[PDB]
RNA sequence: AUUAAACCUUGUACCUUUUGCAUAAUGAACUAACUAGAAAACUUCUAACUAAAAGAAUUACAGCUAGAAACCCCGAAACCAAAC
């Protein structure tokens, strides 16, 4: 193969920016907050996996139940077909 | 386009190696090139030979008529080695 | 009048108290105004840095969510490529997490990176004064300031700390191992030390929680 | 990203070969080992 | 502690210095190269408390000796682990620890051993058995949650006809037993061991030890059908006559 | 967990006795567990190796 | 994306906006109200609680209506 | 920089809007209303008198108690009948053997 | 090896497959990119705590909690539904 004849543009990274500098703050909310709020409550992301983790099949199944009423017909049918293939592999092989 | 800076840097070294082979640099004396100390080399030169040299006399022996002209020419813009040479 | 502090809880008889120099930020040369006592079971724990190592990994990887995805042959109009959003969240034992914070406190104190202060109040809000005082007291390039509660923190400190990238101010409840490791030196108020000790020392006993404390 | 250097490693030992062997990595590698 | 001396000398640690503990992570295999290239419910689930296990709780003061032994206090003291999902229905004792448990105190246990009853009575303790419904007992162990729900105190249930003979039996010392036989029964137990029977009435705290709640009454402190002002940390008593009829029903 | 109550006579009838006083001046100090018990645990590994551990 | 309101709520949103809102309240009430038809082919449970013979415990009861098809005729 | 204010859960009673479609049904049940009273008691504002069963509810409870839960007198009679049957069984076994 | 590119001397192309053998047999004009091992129920190991352990639902007469550790690709003749 042939490779670039020029260097990529230089990248400058600030390691003391607000995001990196303050990353993780309040991760001890439970111990330092009397455990009123569990650290799992601080997870931000898809609703079906906030405070929960599982394999892809479990994640997909949980996603379907959580937003199945809000899922598109095309998406719901496609998800069902994919789940069918996944179900046979995991539960029969 | 292949991503990454290490790979691009590596190719630059490859280009330099080809360039050096194609166009060798013109020769230059080590004196002009960096990391040269005449006094240290003379001391090392004498020690390596296991011989005692008079630093002032040895410098005069190394000094040449042509060298003086360049300094004088630069000066316009010191003892020769002839006496030692004859001996 | 030296400011003398003693541990509220009963220190073990076989363990002597730990002590440190109390400082104030009111003046450049107000380095020492009193001497305080620190509970050995908190500030003299064993140096188990692997727990600190584990806590750092847990802190970074419990929030990690990867959104990388690739389409398989059945989905094409990668055989083993990323498939949808993936989560890496996991929970370390509560006791271990408390111990990890305790270990970090000992490391800073034993390494002369922890500075106990009576209060964070500053004569002026100019960031220049804070940085210069850190230079005078040979503090690290990054200094972390901790107060008991966010609401009552002095106005003067907020302006200076907010405008300083390497000097960050956090509340007591926001203290974590990652910030302490990231910051060269730690500045702790006297009330914060008492606040931290209570929760850490409260961990004694189990009386397992039959239900979440929320 | 270093596959070129891997080919060069075989090539340096196969430069003196003759024919398509000296320029084909499939053939050059075999000859280099046999020579060693 | 020479280890501390090492810590003070060492320079400040950094984030990059962090290293996983030895043997913490095992190796993993990936196909990048040739290496992986190519190829009973009806029967009560009685949970026992040993006499030796009983003795240490008193010794450690985990349960107040002055207060009569109560199952809830044991739950508060974490003496035993009860799971409603396990659907534990009964409480009993372990025959072990008879000769290492020298103590006298009032106690109530769903099930008590006949031999154990005399031994504690020989020491001077008072022992009886009361029936708590498995659903009621689960509520009893966790009083705060049903207050949050808003449920009021219900009347304590009674055993099924299968277990009625046990509770009604005088020797079993159940609350369904005839009180008239207890004086005669207590003497008989004393003769069986032969120890001189110590009259409970002689005890200064006799009324406290001998106090017993009504069969309908779940809590000695709180009568059945009562309500609690959890917000005000007070107890609320219904004042409706129809509610009394409801409780009577 | 509350601290153990003072008893008139030690050892306790069950057998519990608080740490002896004065404590030994040996270089190594063994602290009691949070339950005020001796930190010795019998452990078996591989189903055949009996072990005891002091922590 | 995903629909914030499920599809079944689409009908409710339509009824709450446009000409549907302007419809007479009396007629709107008649459409909105739904009344269970009198049972004919199935018997509803008289009591709401029964004692299961196997466990001898009182349990809440539910009614299963028999499926009946009513043709347009 | 200064850290943002710590996250805090809102305390005190909160009443879901019944009309809102999104709100789940179970959050609008009387059990939820009873839950509000339990959390805050008088601060919730739920009248304590409502917590007790209604007269129509009371009648249903009374029927269930009589129908399924026997009294002590009924239990005692059943024991006597069982004892009599057992006594007859013992006599039958003795005469047969 | 050599003063010397060739001469003299030595040496039965490669992968796969057959027997651990090919003078069998398959596949390859060459260049560049793309192209095939994926899951934790239990165990060992690393640690927290200990008759207890786990931030609710689990197990327990040393157990219990956390972490790490795993199982490919391409290719039929077919079969069925709905259109054309």
């Amino acid at each position: 193969a042939f490779v670039r004849l020029t260097l990529p543009p230089p990248k400058v990274v600030d390691r003391w920016n607000e995001k990196r500098a303050l990353f993780g703050v309040y991760d001890n909310i439970g111990i330092l907050g009397n455990f009123e709020k569990h650290p799992k409550e601080l997870i931000k992301g898809p609703v079906w996996l906030r405070g929960w983790r599982g394999n892809e099949l479990q994640r997909c199944v949980r996603k379907k139940k959580f937003v199945g009423n809000r899922m598109f017909i095309e998406d719901l049918h496609n998800l069902n077909k994919r789940i069918s293939y996944l179900y046979k592999h995991f539960n029969r092989h | 386009v292949k991503k990454g800076f290490r790979a691009a840097f590596r190719f630059q070294k490859e280009l330099e190696r080809w360039r050096l082979l194609r166009c060798p640099p013109p020769p230059v004396r080590r004196s002009e090139k960096p990391n040269w100390d005449y006094h240290a080399e003379v001391q090392a030169f004498g020690s390596r030979l296991q011989e005692t040299f008079s630093l002032d006399l040895l410098k005069t022996a190394f000094i040449n008529s042509c060298y003086i002209k360049s300094e004088e020419a630069k000066r316009q813009s010191l003892k020769d080695n002839q006496e030692l040479f004859e001996q | 009048d030296p400011v003398l502090r003693k541990c509220e809880l009963r220190i073990p008889v076989h363990r002597r108290p730990v002590q440190a120099w109390v400082e104030s930020l009111r003046g450049f040369e107000q380095e020492r105004i009193g001497l305080a006592e620190l509970h050995p079971d908190v500030f003299a724990t064993a140096p188990r840095l692997d727990i600190v190592h584990q806590v750092a990994i847990w802190q970074r990887n419990f929030r990690r969510i990867s959104y990388a995805n690739t389409k398989t042959r059945a989905e094409v109009s990668v055989a083993h490529g990323p498939r949808g959003p993936t989560s890496y969240y996991y929970m370390l034992p509560m006791k271990v997490r408390a111990l990890g914070l305790k270990v970090a406190l000992t490391v800073k104190l034993m390494q002369d990176d922890l500075h106990i202060v009576d209060s964070l109040e500053l004569p002026t809000a100019d960031p220049q004064y804070l940085t210069e005082l850190a230079q005078y007291r040979h503090w690290g390039s990054s200094v972390l300031l901790v107060d008991l509660t966010h609401e009552e923190m002095p106005k003067n400190v907020v302006a200076a700390t907010s405008g300083l990238n390497s000097f960050n101010l956090i509340p007591a409840v926001g203290l974590n191992v990652y910030s302490m490791l990231k910051h060269q030196t730690l500045v702790l108020t006297l009330p914060s030390v008492a606040f931290l000790e209570d929760k850490l020392l409260w961990q004694d006993s189990r009386y397992t929680p039959l239900y979440p404390f929320r | 990203t270093d596959r070129y250097w891997r080919v060069q490693e075989v090539l340096k030992h196969a430069q003196h070969f003759r024919g398509r062997k000296n320029r084909c990595y499939r053939l050059a590698v075999r000859a280099v080992t046999r020579a060693f | 502690g020479t280890s501390l001396d090492l810590l003070r000398s060492l320079p400040r640690v950094s984030l990059a210095n962090l290293k996983p503990s030895p043997n913490s992570r095992k190796r993993e295999r990936r196909p990048r190269d040739r290496r992986r290239g190519r190829k009973h419910s009806f029967r009560h689930q009685y949970q026992p408390l040993s006499l030796r296990r009983l003795q240490y709780l008193i010794d450690l003061g985990r349960v107040d000796p002055t207060q009569p032994i109560d199952l809830t206090q044991l739950v508060n003291g974490r003496g035993v682990t009860i799971q409603p999902l396990k659907r534990d229905y009964g409480v009993q004792l372990v025959e072990e620890g008879a000769d290492t448990f020298q103590a006298k105190i009032n106690i109530e246990v769903q099930l008590a051993s006949e031999l154990a009853i005399a031994a504690i009575e020989k020491n001077g303790g008072v022992v009886t058995t009361a029936f708590y419904d498995p659903r009621s007992l689960e509520i009893l162990c966790k009083p705060i949650p049903f207050f949050l729900r808003g449920q009021p105190i219900p009347k304590r249930m009674l055993p099924p006809e299968s277990l009625v003979p046990y509770y009604t039996d005088a020797k079993n010392r159940g609350y369904l037993a005839d009180p008239a036989k207890f004086p005669e029964a207590r003497l008989e137990l004393a003769m069986k061991f032969g120890y001189v029977l110590p009259d409970i009435t002689k005890d200064e705290l006799f009324r406290m030890l001998s106090a017993r709640k009504d069969p309908r009454q779940i809590f000695f402190g709180l009568a059945p059908g009562w309500v609690v002002n959890m917000a005000d940390k007070k107890i609320l008593k219904p004042t409706d006559e129809n509610l009394l009829k409801y409780y009577s029903s | 967990i509350p601290e153990p109550p003072k008893h008139k006579h030690y050892p306790t009838p069950s057998g519990w006795q608080p740490p002896r006083d004065p404590l030994p001046s040996l270089p190594y100090f063994v602290r009691r567990s949070r339950m005020h018990n001796i930190p010795v645990y019998k452990e078996i590994t591989h189903g055949n190796r009996q072990m005891t551990l002091i922590r | 994306p995903l629909h914030r309101y499920p599809v079944h709520l689409w009908q409710k949103l339509r009824l709450r906006q446009g000409i549907c809102a302007r419809l007479p309240a009396h007629f709107l009430r008649s459409l909105e109200e739904e009344r269970t038809p009198t049972p004919v082919h199935y018997k509803p449970h008289g009591t709401k609680f029964k004692i299961n013979p196997k466990n001898g415990q009182r349990e809440r009861v539910e009614d299963v209506p028999i499926p009946v098809h009513y043709p347009p005729e | 920089y200064r850290a943002p204010p710590p996250p805090r859960r809102r305390p005190g009673p909160h009443s879901p809007d019944p009309e809102n479609l999104l709100t789940p049904r179970w959050q609008l049940t009387p059990r939820y209303v009873a839950k509000q009273f339990g959390r805050h008691g008088a601060i919730s504002g739920v009248p304590p008198a409502s917590l007790w069963p209604t007269p129509e509810q009371l009648r249903e409870l009374e029927a269930e108690e009589q129908e399924w839960y026997p009294s002590l007198a009924t239990m005692q009679e059943s024991l006597r009948l069982q004892q009599q049957a057992l006594e007859a069984r013992r006599q039958a076994r003795e005469q047969r053997i």
